[PDB]
C-alpha cells in the first residue's frame, strides 16, 4: 500500500504544472489559515489592550 | 506558417494542451491570489471569510 | 542545435556568471556575504527609490516630508525602517567581507580587491550624504562636522569646503545636493559591483585554505544559489528583527528633533559605522592630521596586499597570523566604541592608543609574524 | 502612553507583523535549510579515492 | 638546537594543515614561481598533490579532520616541492641580475 | 535480423528458455511491437525515465560530466 | 624593488626624465590654465592683463 507521501507525489507533485498549481492553491489557503491564526495568537496577548476590544463602550 | 500545418503539430498540440491548460489555472489561481479579486474568491468557501 | 542557455549572449553571460561559474566546494559561510552585498544594495535601491516617491529635499519641507513617510503613506514606515537599518545591515556585511578578505588572503586578487576598496569608499559617501536627508539634528551637525572636516585641507580647503556646502554652511543648497548625489551614487554602486563581478570571476574565488581549488571545482548553480538564499533569508530574518521590534536601536533619537542651526545636540556622532573612523580623527590632535589618518585608515586596504609576506595565502594555518587578526578586530570593536564615547579623560588615551595600535597591527606587527611564521615552517 | 503612540502610530501594527514575520522565518529557516542540505548532500556523502596505477 | 626543533614541531602542529593530511609543500602559495614549480613536478607527485590537496578540500567542505593516525608527521614532512622552487627562483634571479645590466 | 544463422537461434532459445522460459515466436514478438503506439511509448518512458534517479559512470576527461544534481534535474523538466 | 636597481634601469630613467619634465610642465600649465590659479597668471605678461 502506497504511503501519503507516495500518493502526494504521484498525483500532484510528479508533474510541475500540477506542482505549480498544489503552491499556488496551497498559498491562498495557508493565507487565510495563517493570518487567522497569527492574529488570534496576537490579540489574545493583547486582550483589552485593543481597539477592537474596547471600542464597543464607546461605539454608539 | 505553413510549416507547423501538419498532423504531427496537430499531435504535438494535443500532446501538451493539458499541460498548457494546467499552466493556465496556476495563472488564473495566482492572479487571483496575488490581486484578491474577491469577485472570485467569494466563491471560494474558506477564503470568502476574509472580506 | 545548442543550449539557448550557452548560446544566447544574455544568456551567455548569465551563465558563466551564475548557473555553469565553477566555484570552490570548501568556501564557507564568509563567502555569503558578497552576494548579501548585492541584495542589500538592491534593497537599498529599492526601498530607496519607493522613499524618493514621497520626499522631498527642501529644509522647509523634509522633516516633515519624512514625518509623512512615517505616519501617512501607506507601510511608508515599513519602507523607512527597511532603508535605515539595511544600510546598517549593508555596513555590517560589508566588514565582515573585507575581514573575510584580510582572513583568507583573498586580496591577492589586486584589481577586485581595488574595485572593492573604491566600492567601499563609494558606499561610505552614499550612507553620509543618505543620513542628511532627514535633515534632523544630527543629520545637519554631523554634516556640518564631516563637511568641516575638508577645511583642514591646506591651501584649497575652505574653497574646496564652500563649494561643497553650496553655500557658507550646511543649508538647503547642501541638502539638495547630498539627495541628488545619493540618488545617484548607488547606481554607480552596481556598475562598479558588476566590473568587480567580471574582475573576480577572471581567476574564479578563493577558498578558505588558500589553496587552489581547481581540482575541486563545483558548479555554482545547484549549491551555491541555494546556499546564498539561504544566507539572505537570515540576513532577511535579523533585517526584519531590526525593522519590526528595534527599529530605533540603531539611530541616535536627536535625529528626531528638526535641525537647529542655532543650537547644537548634546552628543555629537555620526553613525556607528563611521565611529571607528571619527575615533581615530580624534586621535590625532592635529586637523590635517587627523584627516590624513581617517582617510589612510581606508586606504591601508590598498596597501594591503603588499605586505603579504607570508609563504601560505590564507591565515588558515597560521596560528600567529589569527591572533594579529582577532587582535584588530577588537581594536576596531574598540575604535567603533570609543568614538560613540566623549572625549574625557580615559576615552582620549584608549582610543590613541588603539589607533596606533591599529596601524602597527597592520603596518609593522603582521607583515614580521607572517616572516617568523616562514621560518618556523623552514620555508 | 499617549506620547508614545503619538511617537510611533505604527506600534502595535509592527508587533504584529513582527509576531507574524517570526512565525514565517522559523516555518521557512529549517525548510530551506533543508532543501540546501538536500542539494549538499551529494557531495557531504560522496566519497573520493585515490588510485594511481603505478 | 633542541629548542628551536621544539618550537617549530609545536607550531607545525599548530599549524593545522597536518590535521587534514596536507603537506607544507601544498600550502605554498600559487604565485608565478610556484605554478612553474608545479609544472616541473614529475607526473607521480603532481598526482600526489591533487589527490592530498583535493581530500584536504572536501574535508574543510564536510568542516572534518583526518583521523589522529593519519595526520601528517612533522618529522616525515617532506619538502618535494622546495628544489624544483629553488630552481625556479634561481632562474627569475639570474634573468632579473642580467636585466640590471 | 539478429535471428540469422544457427548460432544466434540457438542463442535465442537457450536465453529465452533461462529468462522466459519459453521460446517467443517472432509472431508474438509483432503483436506486441503492433501493440505500441505513440501513448503506449509515452506513458511507458514516463514510468520509467521522467523523475527517476540515475546511475552514472564516467571515465577518463570528465571534468565537464555534469554534477550529479544538474544531471537529476535534467531528468525532468519544468515546462512539463 | 631590487630589481629595478641597475646600470640599465638609471639609463632608462637618465632617457625617460627629460619626456617626465615635459609632461610635468604640461600638467603644470594644464593645471594653472583651467584654475585660473592668478597666483601664476599674474607674472605671464599677456594673461594678466585678464582681471
Ligand atoms: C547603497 C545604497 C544606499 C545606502 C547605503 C543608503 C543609505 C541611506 C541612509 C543611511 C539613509 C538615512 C535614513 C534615516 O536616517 O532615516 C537614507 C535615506 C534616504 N535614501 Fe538611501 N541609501 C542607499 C540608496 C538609495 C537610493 C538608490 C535611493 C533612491 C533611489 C535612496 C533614497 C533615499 C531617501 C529619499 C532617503 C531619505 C528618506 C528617509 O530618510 O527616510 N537611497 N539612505
Ligand atoms: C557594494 C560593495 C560590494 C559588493 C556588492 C561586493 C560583491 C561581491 C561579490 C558578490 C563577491 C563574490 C561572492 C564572494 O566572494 O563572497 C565578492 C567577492 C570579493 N570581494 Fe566584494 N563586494 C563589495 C565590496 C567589497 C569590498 C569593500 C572589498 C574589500 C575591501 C571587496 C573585496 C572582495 C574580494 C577580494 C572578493 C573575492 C574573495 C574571494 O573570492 O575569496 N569587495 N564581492
Amino acid at each position: 500500500a502506497p504511503t501519503l507521501t507516495a500518493r502526494l507525489y504521484s498525483l500532484l507533485f510528479r508533474r510541475t504544472s500540477t506542482f505549480a498549481l498544489t503552491i499556488a492553491v496551497g498559498a491562498l489557503f495557508f493565507e487565510r489559515a495563517f493570518d487567522q491564526g497569527a492574529d488570534a495568537i496576537y490579540e489574545h496577548i493583547n486582550q483589552g489592550k485593543l481597539w477592537k476590544h474596547i471600542k464597543h463602550k464607546y461605539e454608539n | 506558417l505553413s510549416r507547423f500545418l501538419g498532423p504531427r503539430y496537430r499531435e504535438l498540440a494535443r500532446n501538451w494542451i493539458p499541460t498548457a491548460s494546467m499552466w493556465g489555472a496556476v495563472g488564473a489561481v495566482g492572479l487571483v491570489w496575488a490581486t484578491d479579486w474577491r469577485l472570485i474568491l467569494d466563491w471560494v468557501p474558506y477564503i470568502n471569510g476574509k472580506f | 542545435m545548442t543550449n539557448i542557455r550557452k548560446s544566447h549572449p544574455l544568456m551567455k553571460i548569465i551563465n558563466n556568471a551564475f548557473i555553469d561559474l565553477p566555484a570552490p566546494s570548501n568556501i564557507s559561510s564568509w563567502w555569503n556575504f558578497g552576494s548579501l552585498l548585492g541584495i542589500c544594495l538592491i534593497l537599498q535601491i529599492l526601498t530607496g527609490l519607493f522613499l524618493a516617491m514621497h520626499y522631498t529635499s527642501d529644509t522647509t519641507t523634509a522633516f516633515s516630508s519624512v514625518t509623512h513617510i512615517c505616519r501617512d503613506v501607506n507601510y511608508g514606515w515599513v519602507i523607512r525602517y527597511l532603508h535605515a537599518n539595511g544600510a546598517s545591515m549593508f555596513f555590517i556585511c560589508l566588514f565582515i567581507h573585507v575581514g573575510r578578505g584580510l582572513y583568507y588572503g583573498s586580496y591577492m586578487f589586486l584589481e577586485t580587491w581595488n574595485i572593492g576598496v573604491v566600492l567601499l569608499f563609494t558606499v561610505m559617501a552614499t550612507a553620509f550624504m543618505g543620513y542628511v536627508l532627514p535633515w534632523g539634528q544630527m543629520s545637519f551637525w554631523g554634516a556640518t562636522v564631516i563637511t568641516n572636516l575638508l577645511s583642514a585641507i591646506p591651501y584649497i580647503g575652505t574653497d574646496l569646503v564652500e563649494w561643497i556646502w553650496g553655500g557658507f554652511s550646511v543649508d538647503k543648497a547642501t541638502l539638495t545636493r547630498f539627495f541628488a548625489f545619493h540618488f545617484i551614487l548607488p547606481f554607480i554602486i552596481t556598475a562598479l559591483a558588476a566590473v568587480h563581478l567580471l574582475f573576480l570571476h577572471e581567476t574564479g574565488s578563493n577558498n578558505p585554505t588558500g589553496i587552489s581549488s581547481d581540482m575541486d571545482k563545483i558548479p555554482f548553480h545547484p549549491y551555491y544559489t541555494i546556499k546564498d538564499i539561504l544566507g539572505a533569508l537570515f540576513m532577511m530574518l535579523i533585517l526584519l528583527i531590526l525593522v519590526l521590534f528595534s527599529p530605533d536601536l540603531l539611530g541616535d533619537p536627536d535625529n528626531y528633533t528638526p535641525a537647529n542651526p542655532l543650537n547644537t545636540p548634546p552628543h555629537i556622532k555620526p553613525e556607528w559605522y563611521f565611529l571607528f573612523a571619527y575615533a581615530i580623527l580624534r586621535s590625532i590632535p592635529n586637523k590635517l592630521g587627523g584627516v590624513l589618518a581617517l582617510v589612510a585608515s581606508i586606504l591601508i586596504l590598498i596597501l594591503m596586499p603588499m605586505l603579504h609576506t607570508s609563504k601560505q595565502r590564507s591565515m588558515m594555518f597560521r596560528p600567529l597570523s589569527q591572533c594579529l587578526f582577532w587582535m584588530l578586530v577588537a581594536d576596531l570593536i574598540t575604535l567603533t566604541w570609543i568614538g560613540g564615547q566623549p572625549v574625557e579623560h580615559p576615552f582620549i588615551i584608549i582610543g590613541q592608543l588603539a589607533s596606533i595600535l591599529y596601524f602597527l597591527i597592520i603596518l609593522v606587527l603582521m607583515p614580521i609574524t607572517s616572516i617568523i611564521e616562514n621560518n618556523l615552517l623552514k620555508w | 502612553t499617549f506620547l508614545r503612540w503619538a511617537s510611533e502610530p505604527e506600534h502595535d501594527h509592527r508587533k504584529r507583523m513582527g509576531l507574524k514575520m517570526l512565525m514565517m522565518m522559523g516555518l521557512l529557516l529549517p525548510l530551506v535549510y533543508a532543501m540546501k542540505r538536500h542539494k549538499w548532500s551529494v557531495l557531504k556523502s560522496r566519497k573520493l579515492a585515490y588510485r594511481p596505477p603505478k | 638546537s633542541k629548542w628551536l626543533e621544539g618550537i617549530r614541531k609545536w607550531y607545525y602542529n599548530a599549524a593545522g594543515f597536518n590535521k587534514l593530511g596536507l603537506m607544507r609543500d601544498d600550502t605554498i602559495y600559487e604565485d608565478d614561481d610556484v605554478k612553474e614549480a608545479i609544472r616541473r613536478l614529475p607526473e607521480n607527485l603532481y598526482n600526489d598533490r591533487v589527490f592530498r590537496i583535493k581530500r584536504a578540500l572536501d574535508l574543510t567542505m564536510r568542516q572534518q579532520i583526518l583521523p589522529k593516525e593519519q595526520w601528517t608527521k612533522y618529522e616525515e614532512d617532506k619538502f618535494y616541492l622546495e628544489p624544483y622552487l629553488k630552481e625556479v627562483i634561481r632562474e627569475r634571479k639570474e634573468r632579473e641580475e642580467w636585466a640590471k645590466k | 535480423s539478429h535471428l540469422d544463422g544457427t548460432t544466434p537461434v540457438c542463442e535465442d532459445i537457450g536465453r529465452s528458455l533461462l529468462t522466459y522460459g519459453r521460446r517467443i515466436p517472432l509472431a508474438e514478438w509483432e503483436s506486441r511491437i503492433a501493440e505500441v503506439d505513440a501513448s503506449v511509448v509515452r506513458e511507458v518512458c514516463s514510468k520509467y525515465f521522467y523523475d527517476q534517479c540515475p546511475a552514472v559512470a564516467g571515465l577518463g576527461p570528465i571534468e565537464q560530466l555534469p554534477d550529479y544534481n544538474r544531471i537529476r534535474s535534467g531528468m525532468f523538466w519544468l515546462r512539463f
